[PDB]
């Protein structure tokens, strides 16, 4: 078992996790180039593989606590940039990709919180650190 | 004319073609008509070949044009639809074939072909039209 | 001109046809203007039949333009729409029929035809335009 | 030229139709123009009607193309749209109606029509374009 | 050429026009070229009208092409976009205006017109492109 | 952790908060110019940042309380402006953007509130005060 | 605050309100009609304003309580008008439009009511009496 | 307050209501036939009214109890025909409308009952008994 | 009132039912073949009837026990056919129509059952015993 | 009755199950085609069977515990390859397809775990080992 | 020719042009070509631009087309993409510029512009391509 | 004819192009028909390449046509799909490579170019197609 606090996405600045980080999601995507010539063994469907372009996308949602790094995301959004962002997985390891801040915003209510929610997208190259 | 291969195993859903006739034609203006047929066969006429795979078999596949294609070779061509009958009416089909089992020799109605990258290892090419010349 | 058989059963929806008719026309610039057709009938000119069955279908379809059809013969013709006349106006229609009930004997109107495989079984063709010679 | 019926009473939204005339022009290329008018009168010119109702319309209605039709007779024609002016301005229209009542009779303009099957009891044509010859 | 109305009130979005010159041109091939113009004015040329009312509004619509159009006369034009100066350049537009305020006397730039029914009260009809015939 | 009541949607006449303002959210968003050349190190999704056009969205929620800045709202529909709004983050500060007024609607029951939702889009470039 | 009781729609025969009105809702709306040129501060979309079309749509909920204002709306739908509906807002007064009846719909079940949903939607310039 | 179990559907043979009619829902349309010149008072949209086509919909749920007039709309379903539909409204009255009988499905479960939902829709001009 | 234990599909191999048969539902269609003519007695939508296509299709949830009958599914779906199948309506009695085995799916986690849908539609003309 | 606990997806590396395995789901589809002949012998839709495509997809949900079989899904997806991937249906029997790695997600929030799901597509012809 | 301003503001996406040649070919048929070039420069050739703002500034953009064009003057266009050189090659592009900063005179290719209303003050026109002579 | 670069490294999905063949055709109305090439290679005609990237990769794209290009100089194109031969049949490929590793020397089949905005920064332009002229 893996606690859900170990994974925690952070950016640049050197690498800083953001402040709220109530819940994350780190999700890869293959559009799946779908290659059905007419002969296949039992009219199966046949796929390609490895010419389907592979993506990633950061949803990040959180509480809004005054931070640097919370303060560089607002930075990193009016000027657009494509830094590197970096998320842990507990036992795998980091991800340490270039993302883009592709839409974020800030909400509170009459009662509430100031909340927010914070999604990004595959810019790059990924990697992992094992 | 060459005796050579098939082609490549793939090919996608919206393979066309369909037998021909020159049988040229006058339309008597004021009642029917008369109408006179000099083939006694008829030309297949098979086009809208698509290949779809990885580019390894793209490279086998441009050269299949140009190797043993050139313009002016036969590369028997793969019918998904010794003498063939056709006794569903009371008249016959009598068709010959000169290559076995629906073999069909032809040449590409093209002077050039156009393969496309669709992705990192996507291979296209929208069409290859035949005639089968004998 | 042959008796052999209607067709294949399947038509898709989108079967097309009317009747023909010469109407050779002046077009005076100054306005009304007069006309006379030359017929005293009407080719009944039905279009875009398609056959979609399976591939057991096909082959006897392939051959259906081919074997009894050539292109000069006739394939009695199915309308999905021995004199018959037709009584809705105070004139008539007084149309014959050669062959018996509907049967409207055609031709294609195509040098080739093109069958299409879209599945491991399907195939379709698009169009067989006739015309119904007499 | 008859008085036979107006139409099938079905009419598609979608039946356009509007006056023409010929008024040729020189439009006289260094200054403003100067045109002539030759009609003191306009073809009404409808067109795109479309016939949708059940198989049993349809045969009422491919013979009315036909039995009353041939080509050059009347079937006086309804407009959705004795001696008609129109005061809306302080010039005047002034155009007859040889038929009573909006009924401008008229000649389709076709050599052919084209009824199309879109269900088992589906009946549809897309269009019978008219001139109101006189 | 009148002063009868402006037009009927309704316009679609999409009523297109602006200034068209005759811009004799020669085209040198080696490179530039000269060009000169001999209107001295620009002809506004609008196009794509559409009335949208109901078929009370069609009535007064359909002779207003016919009754003071015909094709040859002037129905005065409003502009949704006494001299009229354009001084935004150190150039000078200096444009005359024969009717006030932005009238623009024009005609038609079609033989016929074609109003189409949508529903039981919808009256269309798509273009009436004009030029401004002075 | 910060107070939900403390961001504050806020119109012009000088400006004051609307009278119920039960929940808002601003929300911004960027489109992703997609930018896949056909090389890319993984087959990756590469995109370009700086070129996606930017926005921003005000969806306010509220009460309808009698106040001259939501008299002002209405007047501000029906005389369609673009005016300055300004909504404060607690510990950020405020946007003060011109926006405009999309869409309104009042609601009411036959038990409940007469409520309102107020949704609005960026309309110009926007700010923030830090 | 103010109540929901208070809000008010109500047909013409003089104006009354019609019987079952258990949830009504206003909704006005623009299009917003983009005008983004190349040039903009930041690359900020930016918006036109009054070039939008502007629309406004009624909700009405109720229960089948049979009223000549009921039976009002039934001839208004067989014989299509568009006559002027007017819809109270508690403190700001009025509104006093041309709406059509776009779609009504009677419903019942095996144990409850009699109910109705009652869709309106704008069909000419509106008001505001203050 | 109307009773819910007033309003009935009720099929030709003569009418009679269905067994299972746990609930039913008439509903009308119109297509809102929008005639947007470029000339109104305030940009508002503009609608014709009487051009557009009206329609109506009943929708009725229910458990299957076998009787003559649950037969009645099988044997409407597979020769296909547009009898005589009759709907009342508690207080206003019938509709007696020729209607189609679109879409019908029976359901059952491994614990439940035998339930049918039963979808008309209208086929011709409508009435109204008051 | 009928029970829903009543109402069964059941598969050819002679008709057995399936084994988890949690949840069924044979539905029926029709596409409604529009033929609104100009004219039109309130400008009401008048439709054809007997043109229009219609149809069948029947989900069968249920939790996987293995039995003959649920292995000819199977069989059914690999070997692609169309053969009988048959669904019981209590006090109606069967269809017996020719189906084909559109998509089904088995399903199980990491606490529940092996559950699976079963999803069909109609592929020839259907019955009906009374 | 059969035991959740007993469907497992599995990777190759040789067969072993992923660690989080909370909820899987196998799901064949065919995409129906639609053989609609003029002739029918009630206007019944007719279709063809076996000319059809058919597929089948896997969704597994789960908990991120490190192991060899999870690294393994993330070198699957990295390195874009469609290895062989086996299913066991309680008592039927396994599955043993080509399959991808279409999309996997990583999620983990501020109180609850590392989860992730893993969604997969088939790649080939299928089996069935009974 | 002027050099009277640059041009409005805003451009919408998808202002498109490059530069042009004539270069004229003859592609011997049996083997490689052999081609000629006369310019030594190149027609930067813009295209596609879109006026959209308000009808403000619509009444500055119509008269833009006619006081200070006419058809036969300059109005120095603005690009988006005093000698400059392209060194980025070992060869040289060292393409002059008449006007400073990027600023290349040019002419509209029209003999009339299309503006159109999308809503109460939306005002658009599709296209005014241009050439720069010289 | 140059030795100057690839090109830019960008090239979007669909940069289609394969070998284009003379095939001088005769077409006889009897039947089958004979044919010769007078290459003996193959024109690769390589299209439809596409610069995606910022405005800082245009102003070397764009010169790129201009610079190094005018017309008629080599640019050295790069193939995403020292003789090589081709083996997968019993004939053979046998073509040169004048130029190292598929590197095939071409010219783009355009008088002009049109680059696009899209955004801020975003250049495009939709095609520019070769025949690797020797």
């Amino acid at each position: 078992a893996q606690n859900g606090k170990d994974l925690l996405i952070k950016l640049d600045l050197q690498f800083e996790t953001i402040a709220g980080l109530r819940a994350t999601r780190i999700s890869f995507n293959a559009e799946t180039v779908d290659v059905t010539s007419l002969e296949s063994q039992g009219g199966w469907r046949e796929l390609l593989g490895g010419a389907g372009v592979r993506s990633a996308s950061i949803s990040g949602a959180g509480v809004f606590k005054d931070a640097d790094t919370d303060e560089r995301a607002r930075q990193i959004f009016f000027d657009g940039e494509v830094p590197e962002f970096q998320v842990i997985i507990p036992d795998f390891g980091i991800v340490q990709g270039p993302f883009m801040i592709t839409s974020i915003d800030y909400a509170g209510s009459h009662n509430g919180e100031a909340s927010y929610e914070l999604a990004m997208a595959s810019a790059g190259a990924l990697s992992f650190t094992a | 004319a060459f005796h050579e291969v098939r082609f490549p195993a793939n090919l996608s859903f919206g393979s066309v073609g369909g037998p021909e006739r020159r049988t040229e034609i006058v339309t008597l203006s004021s009642g029917h008509e008369e109408r006179n047929s000099p083939w006694a066969h008829s030309r297949r006429h098979y086009d809208a070949g698509v290949g779809l795979r990885s580019l390894d078999d793209v490279e086998r596949l441009i050269a299949f044009f140009e190797a043993r294609g050139g313009q002016l070779h036969g590369f028997r061509w793969k019918d998904w639809a010794g003498i063939v009958s056709f006794n569903e009416p009371p008249p016959q089909g009598a068709r010959v074939t000169a290559g076995f089992e629906f073999d069909v020799p032809v040449r590409f109605d093209t002077d050039r072909i156009a393969v496309s990258v669709q992705s990192f290892q996507a291979g296209d090419l929208p069409q290859v039209p035949v005639v089968e010349v004998r």
